């Protein structure tokens, strides 16, 4: 029933490419694409969600969209192929949510980690304080293999919102045989 | 390989009026359009063109954004009213060319493989 | 119960009809959506198919100048019209059969004839043989 | 089966930390970094005696692969093929490697140059042409892999060592010069490649020395100290002057492959020396 | 495939929990993303050539 425009980001680097994560680990995120998408449109069938990849590459494949239906046919050949880039994804995610075609929606952003990340620390909280400045709520989600809760993540999450803020939760994984209930049990309802 | 392109004068006027439009709060100093066209021989042909929604930010210099959802659906009446018409390519302005545009360009092939880009002058005329 | 043979052998049956149960379907759905592919490619034809304005079918009765002929329509009067803009005009010898533009008037293409059987009087050829001796006694 | 790696875990060197890190990631089911380590590990320098002892387990690899990429995995295997030393059954195994990754992935173009480099070994001619011809047929739609360029006008390099063949190895090795950028590899090879980038240029027939690739540092800054003859000569093309005691002095070094044409070097010197007295 | 159905009889979870755990992993999957984007391709192309 809240007003929102969740923007998914999803890895296709190459590190996609292995089996901890049972069949697949694009089938891993897949499927986390696929409960969050029917989480939003159940909760609230006014609002819209649009996709975007950070890996080689930032594309809007498709643009914030209400219908679900569309992002499905594109997460086929989404070609794990790809290096990951960080410091542009976001500042592309962001651009995109002030293309809000509805102006009363809130603005929010869940990504999927699942790669390593290779960046510098002060870009991220300059982005930190960027989103601060610019009210937006990251969801960050660790998939795949990981640098496991980095302090470049974890302050970011802290420096998303502080002094009381929201609360962004870092979504943590045990990597092994685990569908998205632990996506589901704090931050999908309570994030 | 294209011989050269011809400039059907609607084209580059429906740019003056684009850049007129948002020119009350023009500081992007950039306009990105889809140029359609005609593609006859070697030689190409220009008939139409519209606009998209375009940002684009200095910092980092590679945030952009092409609505494909909006290049999809306007086009796709332009293809109704007008079964000849179809895109050749698109088009900015802002007469020094920016580093984006190796993006736009690679993007947007995918549309029409021999794609071309027009840079017009809308203030040098000179 | 654990696993003693069974519980083991009865899982792979009931996994494996499963598999192939929901296979099927997958298989079955997407031929589905290979035809109505090939129901959406004539549709699309149809509406290229939705402009062909005519051509008026004429003859050239003699050449003027360089881009200026003299045609009359098969029912109708005579013009003095044009090409489009490489047509070959050399080609254009008169007597031929072209076709013109509605509107505009000009010349769109030239087109070969057959017709009036008074021709096939004078004109067709019989390069048929006999072999010398179905006929017999000259 | 983690036990075929116990068993040759020697000879490579430091065997605990790696042999053993080497069955941590597989039992991980990782592919990427086991992938990469792999590759290192070949590349790790020895005479890697236990190709043999590799080649069941990169095929058990293969055989559940589905995921990796093929080519990371052609790049592994022609490392293993060369280390087989045996050419009789190379060539079918090489095939075979080929036949079982028969996607749209673009390894099978070097593939058949691995194929024509065991080719212009053996059986030179008759269709040595035609695997050559086949890859600019396919070099199409992606020319940003650019060892799609490396593979095959290394092959084309081989191919110099034909009769009919100056011209088109002296535009080629440009190509490959051109392709491949940065220095990425010994001086002990790269002025080797200059020295017989000016003969083939010196020897080619439509070529003179087409200066700025002069300029062009692979062959200047490599062998400015030894051999400064070569770049001595070529100078001397673009200097438009006879000078018969350098252009002799090339003759009194280099004496294959130079002496029998030492006419048509008379003969191109004074054609040359026109367009730029005319100039 | 003697051995493919053998090898099935003397081993009691890596023949059986993986084929549990491929399949889990399969319907969860091959069942539900497959056949809803194929849902999505059919209600859209009836709300088209109509």
């Amino acid at each position: 029933m809240v007003l929102e425009s969740t923007m998914v980001c999803v890895d296709n680097s190459e590190y996609m490419r292995n089996g901890d994560f049972l069949p697949t680990r694009l089938q891993a995120q897949q499927d986390a694409v696929n409960i969050v998408c029917h989480s939003k449109t159940r909760s609230n069938p006014e609002n819209n969600v649009g996709l975007i990849t950070l890996a080689n590459d930032c594309e809007v494949l498709t643009t914030l969209t209400p219908d679900t239906g569309r992002i499905l046919s594109k997460l086929h050949t989404v070609q794990p192929k790809g290096k990951i880039t960080f410091c542009t994804g976001i500042r592309v995610a962001h651009l995109a949510l002030k293309h809000r075609q509805g102006k009363n929606h809130k603005m929010r952003i869940i990504a999927f980690v699942g790669s390593p990340v290779e960046d510098n620390e002060k870009d991220l909280v300059k982005l930190a304080k960027r989103l601060k400045k610019e009210k937006v709520n990251v969801d960050i989600i660790n998939f795949g293999e990981e640098e496991v809760n980095t302090e470049k993540l974890t302050a970011f999450v802290n420096t998303l919102n502080g002094k009381d803020g929201t609360g962004s939760h870092l979504v943590t994984v045990p990597p092994g045989p685990s569908l998205a209930d632990a996506l589901i049990s704090s931050p999908i309802l309570a994030g | 390989a294209v011989q050269k392109v011809v400039v059907h004068p609607l084209v580059l006027l429906s740019v003056v009026d684009h850049f007129n439009r948002i020119g009350k709060v023009g500081n992007q100093k950039r306009v990105v359009g889809v140029l359609l066209g005609s593609w006859q021989k070697k030689v190409l042909d220009v008939s139409n063109s519209f606009a998209v929604p375009f940002d684009e930010d200095d910092k980092d210099d590679s945030v952009w954004f092409l609505d494909h959802d909006y290049l999809e659906n306007m086009y796709g009446m332009f293809k109704k009213v007008n079964a000849r018409e179809r895109i050749v390519g698109w088009y900015h302005t802002g007469p020094k060319l920016h580093k984006n545009d190796i993006a736009i360009n690679e993007l947007m092939k995918r549309y029409c493989p021999n794609s071309v880009l027009v840079i017009i002058d809308v203030k040098p005329k000179d | 119960m654990a696993d003693p043979r069974d519980k083991a052998l009865q899982d792979y049956r009931k996994k494996l009809l499963e598999h192939k149960e929901i296979d099927g379907r997958l298989k079955e759905l997407r031929e589905q959506l290979k035809e109505l592919t090939k129901q959406y490619e004539k549709s699309e034809n149809d509406l290229k198919a939705l402009q062909s304005v005519g051509q008026i079918v004429g003859e050239v009765l003699k050449q003027l100048t360089e881009e200026k002929f003299i045609v009359k329509a098969t029912n109708g009067p005579r013009y003095v019209v044009g090409c489009r803009r490489q047509l070959d005009k050399s080609k254009l010898k008169p007597g031929t059969r072209v076709a013109l533009d509605m509107t505009t008037l000009t010349i769109m293409r030239y087109l070969p004839r057959e017709v009036d059987p008074l021709v096939y009087n004078m004109s067709h050829e019989d390069p048929g043989n006999v072999s010398y001796s179905e006929i017999g006694g000259l | 089966v983690p036990g075929f790696l116990q068993q040759s875990q020697n000879s490579g060197p430091g065997q605990p930390a790696v042999w053993h890190r080497l069955e941590e990631l597989y039992t991980k089911k990782l592919w990427h970094q086991l992938t990469l380590q792999v590759l290192d590990f070949v590349q790790d320098p020895c005479f890697a005696q236990g190709d043999g002892l590799i080649k069941l387990y990169e095929n058990f690899i293969s055989e559940f692969e589905h995921r990796v990429n093929p080519l990371s995995l052609v790049e592994i295997i022609l490392h293993v093929v060369r280390q087989m030393t045996d050419p009789n059954v190379a060539l079918t195994f090489l095939e075979k490697t080929r036949e079982k990754v028969k996607s749209s992935d673009e390894a099978v173009i070097l593939c058949k140059t691995a194929i024509g480099a065991l080719k212009l070994n053996i059986g030179d001619l008759q269709v040595t042409k035609e695997t050559i011809e086949d890859v600019e047929e396919m070099l199409n739609n992606l020319p940003g892999v650019t060892s799609v360029h490396s593979r095959f006008y290394d092959l084309s390099s081989k191919y110099y060592q034909t009769i009919g063949n100056h011209a088109s190895y002296y535009k080629d090795a440009l190509r490959f010069l051109g392709c491949v950028d940065i220095k990425d590899l010994p001086v002990s090879e790269q002025q080797e490649r200059a020295f017989t980038l000016g003969l083939a240029g010196l020897l080619g027939e439509g070529v003179f020395n087409f200066g700025e690739l002069l300029m062009h540092p692979v062959l200047e800054s490599l062998r400015n100290t030894d051999r400064q003859w070569l770049i001595d000569t070529l100078y001397a093309f673009n200097s438009g002057n006879v000078e018969r005691f350098q252009t002799l002095k090339t003759a009194w070094g280099q004496q294959p492959d130079l002496a029998a044409n030492e006419a048509q070097l008379l003969r191109k010197i004074q054609l040359l020396c026109l367009m730029e007295m005319t100039f | 495939e003697q051995d493919g159905i053998g090898e099935e009889v003397l081993k009691m979870s890596t023949e059986e929990i993986i084929q549990r755990t491929r399949l889990l992993d399969s319907e969860i999957k091959i069942m539900k993303s497959e056949v809803l984007r194929v849902t999505h391709e059919l209600q859209a192309m009836k709300d088209k050539i109509k």
